[PDB]
């Protein structure tokens, strides 16, 4: 059971991983190069499921290979900083390069990830949870730092298959 | 009849083999064009 | 013949440990590269 | 059916390769990095075989990944150059390293690259076929430049499975 982080550079996705992994948090940036793996068999849900992490590359130079790895995930989650209204814009690039390899035989959810940066906020939540619908796929807003709605996004992901 | 399960996983464990080369090569030549800039 | 079929599996995932291997000591050669830029 | 090249830096590792996987050979040195991998088909006496190939880095920078795939490779091969005196001294290290990992449940071969060279032969042939004795392993000397000895080499290696 296979899922793959998409996004512009710095939204979180990394960040969202190690949340969820090792429920732990860095301040650091650190780039992620090529295509970072891992897999935690969480049994998640009154059942038991197993996980492959696929982290990509929000980096320009490291994008060739990523329509390789969305053709093997079976899920998709795309992510986006509401500080930053282009990440937010971008996010359609990101499900187009989808449908075009697996159109509707995936499952999709948008990420508005940075909540605990609400001061900050460029982008509505409303503007989120449109953009969602428009596209038929599933939303959530989360906070990596605060460790907000993490668990609860990939309680929903598991539900869908 | 379990020796059915284990054609179309080996060929997931072949299929991410792939993959995993694939950006070992792009990697080693990144590193090659560091190298040159230096 | 169900019986070639593990130790020929459990090989192409040796083979996939070491390459994940090699894949982190050559990212880590990348960003120490980047960084004496 | 796996094999794994090692030796000093700039010894023919990577040519000895070439002039058998492709048939050609290339003037121009580039230092292997990390662990370049190849394969072909081999059809030899009435069945048609397979190889592996791990072509190691003589830089020393990549070298922790080598004692992993010594436990994985089923033959080793340990190339020297003729015409260098301390790469040939190089070649016990090598071997104590292949020893370590697999003791005496392994195919160790020792190879004498450059024999194009033979004007500027500092290692004569005596004080290679003699090492190989004493270590217990089987010798051989080549030209990976003038193809001499290329196909011997891997033909005796088929010999010994
Ligand atoms: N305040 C706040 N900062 C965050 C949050 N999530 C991530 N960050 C910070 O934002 C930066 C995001 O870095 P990454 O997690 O690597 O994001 P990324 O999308 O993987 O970037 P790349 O790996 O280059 O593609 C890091 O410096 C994090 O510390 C969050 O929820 N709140
Ligand atoms: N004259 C002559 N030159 C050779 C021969 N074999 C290799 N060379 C040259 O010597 C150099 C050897 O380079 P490589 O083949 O990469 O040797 P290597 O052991 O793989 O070095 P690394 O990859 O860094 O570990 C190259 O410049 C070759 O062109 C040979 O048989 N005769
Ligand atoms: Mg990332
Ligand atoms: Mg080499």
């Amino acid at each position: 059971f296979k899922l793959v982080f998409l996004g512009e550079q710095s939204v979180g996705k990394t960040s969202l991983i190690t949340r969820f992994m090792y429920d732990s948090f860095d301040n650091t940036y650190q780039a992620t190069i090529g295509i970072d793996f891992l897999s935690k068999t969480m049994y998640l849900e009154d059942r038991t499921v197993r996980l492959q992490l696929w982290d990509t590359a929000g980096l320009e130079r490291f994008r060739s290979l990523i329509p390789s790895y969305i053709r093997d995930s079976t899920v998709a989650v795309v992510v986006y900083d509401i500080t930053n209204v282009n990440s937010f814009q971008q996010t359609t690039k990101w499900i187009d390069d989808v449908r075009t390899e697996r159109g509707s035989d995936v499952i999709i959810m948008l990420v508005g990830n940075k909540t605990d940066l609400a001061d900050k906020r460029q982008v509505s939540i409303e503007e989120g949870e449109r953009k969602a619908k428009e596209l038929n796929v599933m939303f959530i807003e989360t906070s990596a730092k605060a460790g907000y709605n993490v668990k609860q996004l990939f309680r929903r992901v598991a539900a869908a298959l | 009849k379990s020796a059915d399960h284990l054609n179309g996983l080996l060929r997931e464990t072949e299929a991410t083999n792939a993959i995993l080369m694939e950006q070992i090569k792009l990697l080693k030549s990144e590193i090659r064009r560091l190298e040159r800039n230096q």
